[PDB]
């Protein structure tokens, strides 16, 4: 159970990794 | 829009939703207290006042009940172990209710003050813009508060009208809610006098009558009206949380030391009575005055209080536990069932020998055994193919006086090892730790946890101070500095005087 | 009297020295006398 | 150790076997890593302390910043002409340039003595050692803080890799 | 009754105000003769 | 600029140094003779060398309690011969 | 031009007096001898 | 391994509960105009 | 105590050295601040 | 109304070398006082009735062992006033007592207090926002967490740290042999505000440096900068291309990255002052009792966190006596917890 | 009888993707105490 | 805005918003309290922490 539980958190945040790189919101110049 | 941390800031100019934000935080505090007494009295096995109090059992709210009178059950059993008794209304059970039907009432008014939130009483009548006198505020409440502190003291605290407090004899042994007197002279400031406690609400209540109509008659000079920036209710906010966390400084203080208003009997024993050995010098005293007047050593012990015993256990010293060691302490070292008695070793020669106790700062401790002198004659070695002290060489053997073993003793060395194990800790007493399953690892008590999260929490109001009083007397800069601030303003020079454009 | 008469980098010379002379003092003591282990 | 607790295992050891705790170089490191955490909320205080107005109160200040404009957020002077006042004013920075060159090599040279006093150590060059340094007329060891250390040191020593020593010096 | 810590007390008491008096007397003193132009 | 003289300019001026080739040695001298006289061991009641201990005693001169501290420092401090 | 005697003036001396002073205290702390 | 199992609700609670705040708050902004 | 006056002579007369050369400008810069 | 007091506003806040302000009135002496004290304390002053130690340069301790120690154990919490019942006026009594440390540790506080009061003054009169104090509060609450409230919560001021390097390194070493303070959640996070505010720190000095316009001929470039220009001296469009190229995201709001900046080392400060509350009440990160449990029961089961624990325990078995003399601990050879041969 | 002081609240992306990353790094450090 | 019944009771009681008394007023009474209370202070703190002690006043649970 609980080492069901780190491994989903740590999966949860390598899945934050990816939408904060490649979803992130685009830097505009102005 | 504003940003998340922001979003309370709609109530600045709003009093009226102000005030219905304010009910709802009192709508639930009020839950919470009488959900959590309603907690405390599901768990709570009040069979056994002398060795599983309150404050083995992880209760919290239980003995501020207990602290100003409310002390028994509709069911029949009071904390002072009384069967029979009938508390009327106010009862654990009537205060909880009594605390959950608040909560529902401002509930109800919270309501009523969001959605009538524009009343002709919150708009200055000159300018028809929301205002609040906050000076003539404090006077008005700074008198009910007055009032307040005044008849509690006066009232409630000496039985005029009302129940009193809990009071005690020095060892926390006879405990009773009693009527008190106030201590007008100098012993009043003295921590541990609960007189001292009587006399300040009235003196001090008195003291806020007078304050309060001052405040109420007497304008603010514009000096201070200006410095203190009075027309801002964040400099309220300000100068509320200080005082706030200076109270909680206070309280955490003599929670941990000790004083008149937290008594052994509902928060536990404090870590400095073990550290004194004050329970075990009045047991030793007691053993003296029974010997001197010719009892045996069997008559002597088995005349100490069960009670007494177990207060000289490093078991109930709030300075043994843990972060994460969660729940009561009776799922530490287990539920408390008897005395064993008082251990006495011997050596081969007859000598008495006294195991060293272990200070809280140690989670584990060797087992080491002096004379009276405090020479070491007896231990258990780590490396046994050079010792000179163990057990088995020096024939060391355990007696016990008083307690369910009175009158035994035991020769085997792994049995006298196991109570000398045991004597590290103090007096030995035999544990039920399979009811909860304990796991043998100390708990501090409510007086320990009590001291923490207000001692965090006076910690963490400080910034708030810091961060409101800034924004009081910074509020023209909070959105950045004048994009046309002259850079003669902030070179050196210029100006005689720092930022007095009339000084140049 | 009026500021100028001693160039600065003789001062700077000097007080350094000064410095050298005192750290290096320290130092000594730390083999000699009390604090050497000796 | 590639682990949390196997690199506390790795810092008590290393500090029974070379007392890092009195290496200058560990000293050094600690110099960068509290002066970059210093001068860190010093550079972000100072400059949040002098945004120029371009906001409401209802908004956050981040958005009176746009991505790529031409003009400071921030003015410089007003930060020197306080921070300058807060200690004296030659002891405060007005070129960003060298202002943020010193940001820059402060934690990076405290840091590279840090990792010269773990590589020295590794050849087993060791702190200072002062135990018994002090002696009384009579030739008494008077105890200092740096004997207390040892004691602390000794207890480290004796109980690491407590089934790997057969032999009473631990040379490696 | 006066005992020793009750004398020292006054003593500590006596010494902070004497501190602060002649503090506060030096500043106003120094600040009216050393005034800013206007 | 804050008005006063600057410093590079004090500290190259011959008047500076006329004065203070003399104020500096005689502080330090006089921080010399504080310690060579011996002064110092008796105004802060730090040991001397042949002080620490009694010649036969191995135990720490401890203090002990709070309120006679006083006493009990003095007491050790006869017990020195 | 200048005035000589300014808060500058006594916030160097009570840091420098005192510095000197002990620095000879601690010159001749090297030569004692156990 | 005896774990105490309250630990489970109490992390599924210390992440779900705020994150969600945070999620709600994310998706009113971006359904703005 | 003579090792008082040992050690506060040293000091003394630096006091009173420093005096001399700057009591002219002294009370120049006391006059000129009346 | 131009009476005295707005005479006196006006002097002390002069735009002299020193600013003095209200604030200065409470800052001076006693910033003076503790760092006079504790120059006096480690040149001339002895820890041998408190501790047990030499600790003066007077007695032979060098820079790293000199130190202001505590005082005894047996003065509990006392104040330690000069006038106050222990060394009853006595000076050199007081000296021998410990009350320098008082002296330090109390002055030193209120002269905390001064420096953030400053910060506001100085701040109210430029015209700057109050960050500057605001991030200031996170020494102020590692130093009252830990010279105040920590002791306060032991039995002594004794068990609070002294005043010196190697009595520091002490300190650490305690901390870890008894709390196990390296276990605990409030230090990590402490650690990582202070490795992240190095590296912050580290990181955006660098990226400044290396993508600065070129605004002047020479090969030295800190010349080509005005104070009073207005546009950026370094190019923010080229710093966000090369880290969202090299890390993957980047900073794009200037105001942002300054806040953050603020945000990581005060926030880690706080965080650990809050653990050092903890451990004031013994209120430690000791155990996972999961382990313990396991361990007790196979011997056969073995990680890096049981492997620490021996280490705390052969650290308090050999530093105890030394380090706590009040308590007379005697610790026969036989009872000391050590491994094979050494 | 519509309330004047109403304001519109923003999280925008970035700030959601700071405030999970915290919460699960939170989470990631805590839960092994929490499990004990 | 609503006016009610309570609220036309009350209404004198919020109705001085911004008036001050001129100068200084009665700031320098302030001071003399505040003066006071501070030395109160630190009689209590004192006693409690046995750097004044008094005839009579045992600072122990032994005085019940
Ligand atoms: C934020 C920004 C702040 C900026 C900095 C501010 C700087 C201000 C400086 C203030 C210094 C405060 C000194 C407090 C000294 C103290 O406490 O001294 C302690 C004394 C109590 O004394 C102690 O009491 C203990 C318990 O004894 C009692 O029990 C004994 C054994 O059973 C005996 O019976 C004995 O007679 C009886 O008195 C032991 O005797 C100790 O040895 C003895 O020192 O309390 C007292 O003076 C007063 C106690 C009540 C008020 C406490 C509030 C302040 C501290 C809050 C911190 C919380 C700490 C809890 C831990 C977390
Ligand atoms: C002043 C507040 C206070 C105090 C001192 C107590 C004290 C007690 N409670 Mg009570 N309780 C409280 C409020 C309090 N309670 C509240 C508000 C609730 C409703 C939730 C409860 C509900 C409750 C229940 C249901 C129970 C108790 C029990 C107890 C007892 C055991 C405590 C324990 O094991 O904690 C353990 C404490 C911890 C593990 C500390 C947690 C530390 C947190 C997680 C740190 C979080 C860090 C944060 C994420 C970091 C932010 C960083 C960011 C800002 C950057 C103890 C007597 C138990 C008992 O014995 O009853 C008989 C029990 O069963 N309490
Ligand atoms: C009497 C207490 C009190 C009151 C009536 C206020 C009111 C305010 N604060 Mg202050 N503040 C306080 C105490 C108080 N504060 C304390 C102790 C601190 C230090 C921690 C602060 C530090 C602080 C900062 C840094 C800021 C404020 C801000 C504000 C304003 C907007 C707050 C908001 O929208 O939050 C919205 C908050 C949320 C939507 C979620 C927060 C969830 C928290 C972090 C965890 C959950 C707590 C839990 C539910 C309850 C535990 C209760 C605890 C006491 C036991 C508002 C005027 C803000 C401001 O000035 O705007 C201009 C602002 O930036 N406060
Ligand atoms: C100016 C800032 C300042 C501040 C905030 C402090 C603060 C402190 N000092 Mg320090 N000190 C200072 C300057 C300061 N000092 C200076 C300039 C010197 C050199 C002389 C010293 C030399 C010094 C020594 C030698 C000692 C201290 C000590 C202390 C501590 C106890 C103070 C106390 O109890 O006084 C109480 C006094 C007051 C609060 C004065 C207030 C007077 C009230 C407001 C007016 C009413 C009084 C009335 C007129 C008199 C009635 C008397 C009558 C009944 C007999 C406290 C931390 C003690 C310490 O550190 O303990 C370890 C200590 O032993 N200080
Ligand atoms: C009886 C008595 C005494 C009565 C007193 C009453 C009274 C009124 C007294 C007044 C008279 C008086 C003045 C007496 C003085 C007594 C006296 C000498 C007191 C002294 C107290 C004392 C020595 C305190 C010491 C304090 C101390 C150690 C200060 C150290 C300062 C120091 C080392 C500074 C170096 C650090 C430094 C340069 C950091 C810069 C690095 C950094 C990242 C900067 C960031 C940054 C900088 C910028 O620059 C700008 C631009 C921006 C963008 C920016 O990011
Ligand atoms: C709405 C949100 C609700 C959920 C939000 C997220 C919850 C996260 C969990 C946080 C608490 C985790 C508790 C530990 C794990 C656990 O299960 O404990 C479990 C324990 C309960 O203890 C249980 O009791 C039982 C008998 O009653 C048994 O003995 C069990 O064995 C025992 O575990 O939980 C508590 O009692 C804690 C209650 C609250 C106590 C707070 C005291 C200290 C507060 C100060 C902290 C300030 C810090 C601020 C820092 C900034
Ligand atoms: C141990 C406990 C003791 C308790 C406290 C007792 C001491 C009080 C503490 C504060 C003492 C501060 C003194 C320093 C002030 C000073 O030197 O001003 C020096 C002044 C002004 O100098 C002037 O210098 C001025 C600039 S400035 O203010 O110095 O920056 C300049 O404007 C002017 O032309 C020039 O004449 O000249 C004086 O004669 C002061 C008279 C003192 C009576
Ligand atoms: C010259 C000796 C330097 C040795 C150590 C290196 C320090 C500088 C490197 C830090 C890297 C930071 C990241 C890059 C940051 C970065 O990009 O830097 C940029 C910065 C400015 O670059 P410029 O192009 O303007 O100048 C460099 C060349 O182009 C020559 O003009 O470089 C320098 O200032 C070099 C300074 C040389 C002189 C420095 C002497 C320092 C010695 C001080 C004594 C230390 C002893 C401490 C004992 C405790
Ligand atoms: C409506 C109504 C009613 C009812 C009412 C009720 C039923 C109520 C209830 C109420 C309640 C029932 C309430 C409750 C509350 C609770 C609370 C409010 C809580 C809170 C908590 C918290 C806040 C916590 C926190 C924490 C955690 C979680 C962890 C640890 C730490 C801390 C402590 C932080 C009646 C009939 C009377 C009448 C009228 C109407
Ligand atoms: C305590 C007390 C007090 C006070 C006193 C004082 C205030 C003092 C001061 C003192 C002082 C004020 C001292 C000083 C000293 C100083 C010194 C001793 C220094 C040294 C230095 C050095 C040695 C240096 C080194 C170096 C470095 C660091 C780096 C750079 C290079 C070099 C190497 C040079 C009174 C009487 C009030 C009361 C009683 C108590
Ligand atoms: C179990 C955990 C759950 C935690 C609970 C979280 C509760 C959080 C509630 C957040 C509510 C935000 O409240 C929401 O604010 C928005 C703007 O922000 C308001 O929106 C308003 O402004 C927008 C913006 O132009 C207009 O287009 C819109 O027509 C208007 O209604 C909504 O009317 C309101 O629904
Ligand atoms: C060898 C086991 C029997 C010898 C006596 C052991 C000490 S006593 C023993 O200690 C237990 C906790 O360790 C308690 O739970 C139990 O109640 C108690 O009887
Ligand atoms: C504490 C200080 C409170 C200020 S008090 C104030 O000071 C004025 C000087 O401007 C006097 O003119 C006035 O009479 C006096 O009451
Ligand atoms: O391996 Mn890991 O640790 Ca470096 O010493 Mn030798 O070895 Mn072991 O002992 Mn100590
Ligand atoms: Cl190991
Ligand atoms: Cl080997
Ligand atoms: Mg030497």
């Amino acid at each position: 159970m609980e080492t069901i539980t780190y491994v989903f958190i740590f999966a949860c945040i390598i899945a934050l990794f990816f939408f904060a790189i490649f979803f992130r919101e685009p830097p505009r110049i102005t | 829009g504003l940003p998340w941390y922001r979003v309370h800031t709609v109530l600045i100019n709003d009093p009226g939703r102000l005030i219905a934000a304010h009910l709802m935080h009192t709508a639930l505090v009020a839950g919470w207290a009488g959900s959590m007494a309603l907690y405390e009295l599901a768990t709570f096995d009040p069979s056994d006042p002398v060795l599983n109090p309150m404050w083995r059992q992880g209760m919290f709210v239980l003995p501020f009940m207990a602290r100003l009178g409310v002390t028994g059950s509709w069911s029949g059993w009071s904390i002072t172990g009384e069967t029979g008794i009938d508390p009327g209304f106010w009862s654990f059970e009537g205060v909880a209710l009594a605390h959950i039907v608040l909560s529902g009432l401002l509930f109800l008014a919270a309501c009523w003050h969001w959605v009538y939130w524009d009343l002709e009483l919150f708009r200055d009548p000159r300018t028809g813009e929301p205002a609040l006198d906050l000076p003539k505020m404090f006077g008005i409440h700074l008198f009910l508060a007055g009032l307040l502190c005044f008849g509690f003291g006066a009232f409630h605290l000496t039985g005029l009208f009302g129940p009193g407090m809990w009071v005690s004899d020095p060892y926390g042994l006879t405990g009773s809610v009693q009527p008190v007197a106030p201590e007008w002279g100098p012993d009043g400031f003295n921590p541990y006098n609960p007189g001292g406690v009587v006399a300040h609400h009235i003196a001090a209540g008195i003291v806020g009558i007078i304050a309060g109509l001052f405040h109420i008659l007497v304008r603010p000079p514009q000096r201070l009206y200006k410095a203190l920036r009075m027309g801002n209710i964040e400099t309220v906010l300000s100068s509320s949380i200080a005082a706030v966390f200076f109270a909680a400084f206070v309280v955490a203080g003599t929670m941990w030391y000790g004083s008149a208003t937290t008594p052994i009997e509902l928060f536990g024993p404090t870590r400095y009575q073990w550290d004194s050995s004050y329970f075990q010098q009045e047991i030793n005293r007691r053993v003296q005055a029974s010997l001197a007047s010719g009892a045996t050593l069997e008559e002597a012990w088995s005349a100490i209080p069960e009670k007494l015993a177990f207060y000289d256990y490093i078991g109930n010293n709030p300075a043994k536990g843990g972060l994460f060691r969660t729940g009561p302490m009776n799922k530490g070292d287990g539920i408390a069932q008897a005395w064993k008695g008082h251990a006495v070793f011997r050596n081969k020669e007859g000598e008495e020998l006294f195991v060293r106790r272990m200070p809280a700062f140690f989670e584990s401790f060797p087992v080491i055994l002096t004379d009276k002198n405090g020479v070491v004659k007896a231990d258990i070695p780590f490396r046994r193919a050079e010792s000179k002290y163990s057990f088995e060489q020096q024939g060391v053997t355990v007696s016990f006086y008083g307690g369910e073993l009175n009158g035994q003793t035991f020769t085997d060395p792994p049995t006298v090892k196991s109570y000398a194990r045991k004597a590290i800790f103090g007096e030995i007493f035999e544990f039920d730790t399979e009811t909860l399953n304990s796991d043998g690892i100390f708990r501090t008590s409510p007086r320990g946890w009590f001291t923490f999260a207000h001692a965090v929490f006076a910690l963490l109001f400080f910034f708030g101070h810091i961060w409101h009083g800034a924004r009081t007397l910074f509020r023209d800069v909070f959105s950045g500095i004048d994009p046309e601030l002259s850079p003669e303003q902030v070179e050196w020079g210029f100006y005689q005087k720092v930022g007095d454009v009339t000084t140049r | 009297s009026e500021g100028g008469r001693i160039p600065l980098w003789i001062v700077a010379t000097v007080a350094g020295m000064g410095v050298i002379v005192i750290v290096g003092l320290f130092f000594y003591g730390a083999y000699a006398g009390l604090g050497s282990s000796l | 150790p590639l682990g949390i607790s196997g690199t506390f295992n790795f810092m008590i050891v290393f500090q029974a076997e070379h007392n890092i705790l009195m290496h200058p170089f560990h000293q050094l490191g600690v110099a960068g890593v509290f002066g970059g955490a210093l001068f860190c909320a010093m550079h972000g205080s100072l400059v949040t302390s002098s945004l120029i107005r371009e906001t409401t109160e209802t908004e956050s200040a981040n958005y009176g910043y746009k991505f790529g404009q031409e003009e400071e957020t921030y003015n410089i002077v007003a930060a020197h002409g306080y921070f300058g006042r807060l200690i004296f004013q030659y002891a405060s920075f007005n070129n960003s340039r060298s202002l943020h060159f010193f940001l820059a090599a402060w934690p990076v040279v405290g840091v590279w003595f840090a990792a010269l006093g773990i590589s020295t150590m590794a050849f087993n060059l060791n702190g200072f050692n002062f135990n018994h340094s002090v002696i009384d007329a009579k030739g008494n060891v008077i105890n200092t803080w740096a004997d207390i250390i040892n004691r602390a040191n000794l207890g480290m020593e004796v109980m690491h890799e407590r089934n790997a020593h057969n032999f009473p010096l631990d040379l490696a | 009754t006066i005992t020793p810590s009750l004398k020292g007390f006054f003593i500590g008491l006596l010494s902070g105000a004497v501190v602060l008096g002649l503090t506060f007397a030096v500043l106003i003193a120094i600040s009216q003769i050393d005034k800013v132009q206007r | 600029t804050t008005g006063e003289r600057p410093f590079s300019d004090i500290i190259t001026s011959v008047r500076y140094w006329v004065i203070h080739s003399i104020t500096i040695p005689a502080l330090f001298i006089a921080g010399w003779l504080f310690v060579s006289t011996g002064l110092a061991y008796d105004v802060f009641g730090t040991p001397r060398p042949d002080s620490y201990y009694a010649q036969e005693q191995r135990s720490i001169p401890l203090v002990t309690d709070r309120f006679e501290a006083k006493q009990q420092v003095e007491t050790f401090l006869e017990q020195l011969k | 031009s200048y005035p000589i005697f300014t808060v500058r003036w006594v916030a160097v001396h009570t840091l420098a007096v005192p510095t000197i002073f002990f620095l000879g205290a601690i010159a001749a702390m090297q030569f004692i001898q156990r | 391994m005896e774990v105490n199992q309250l630990g489970l609700i109490a992390t599924a609670l210390f992440v779900l509960v705020p994150s969600v705040f945070l999620i709600i708050l994310y998706v009113q902004t971006e359904s703005q105009q | 105590d003579w090792r008082v006056l040992v050690v506060l002579l040293p000091v003394l007369l630096a006091a009173g050295w420093a005096v001399r050369n700057i009591l002219p400008y002294a009370v120049k810069q006391v006059q000129k601040l009346l | 109304e131009r009476g005295w007091f707005d005479i006196l506003d006006d002097w002390l806040k002069r735009d002299r070398f020193v600013f003095v302000g209200w604030s200065g009135i409470l800052l001076f002496p006693c910033a003076y006082l503790a760092l006079g004290g504790w120059l006096t304390g480690t040149t001339f002053v002895t820890s041998w009735y408190t501790h047990g130690l030499a600790s003066s340069y007077l007695e032979g301790c060098n820079f790293l062992t000199v130190a202001v120690s505590t005082p005894a154990n047996s003065m509990g919490h006392s104040l330690l006033l000069l006038w106050g019942p222990e060394a009853q006026g006595d000076f050199t009594r007081w000296c021998q007592l410990g009350g320098l440390w008082t002296f330090i540790a109390l002055h030193g506080a209120f002269g905390l207090i001064g420096f953030m009061l400053r910060q506001f003054e100085i701040a109210r009169l430029v015209g700057v926002r109050p960050y500057n104090a605001i991030a200031f509060s996170a020494p102020i609450a590692v130093f009252v967490s830990v010279f105040l409230i920590y002791p306060l919560g032991q039995s002594s001021w004794f068990f609070a740290p002294s005043f010196g390097v190697a009595a520091i390194f002490r300190f650490l070493l305690f901390f870890q042999g008894f709390h196990n303070w390296t276990l605990n959640p409030f230090h990590m996070m402490g650690v990582a505000g202070v490795l992240g505010g190095a590296l912050l720190c580290a990181i955006h000095g660098a990226t400044v440096e290396n993508t600065l316009f070129q605004d002047g001929e020479g090969a030295s470039t800190f010349r080509a900068f005005n104070p009073t220009q207005a546009e950026e001296t370094y190019s923010m469009v080229t710093a966000n291309r090369f880290w969202s190229q090299i890390f993957g995201i980047a900073f794009s709001n200037k105001r942002w990255l300054h806040f953050f900046m603020l945000f990581v080392p005060v926030t880690g400060l706080w965080m650990s002052a809050i653990g050092v509350v903890g451990l004031a009440l013994n209120l430690r990160s000791y155990d996972f009792i999961s382990q313990e449990i396991r361990a007790a029961e196979d011997p056969e089961f073995e990680t890096f966190y049981t492997k620490n624990l021996l280490l705390n325990e052969g650290i308090r078995a050999w530093m105890a006596p030394q380090d706590q003399p009040h308590e007379n601990f005697v610790f026969p050879e036989e009872v000391l917890p050590r491994g094979n041969a050494l | 009888e519509p309330n004047p002081n109403r304001q519109p609240v923003e999280l925008n992306r970035t700030s959601l993707y700071l405030g999970l990353l915290l919460i699960l790094v939170l989470a990631l450090l805590f839960s092994s105490y929490f499990f004990n | 805005a609503r006016r009610t019944w309570l609220g036309d009771i009350l209404r004198p009681l919020n109705s001085e918003y911004g008036k001050v008394a001129p100068g200084w007023g009665t700031t320098p009474l302030m001071a003399v309290f505040m003066g006071l209370f501070l030395v109160f202070l630190l009689i209590i703190l004192e006693i409690y922490n046995s750097t004044l002690i008094l005839d009579g006043v045992n600072v122990s649970w032994k005085a019940l």
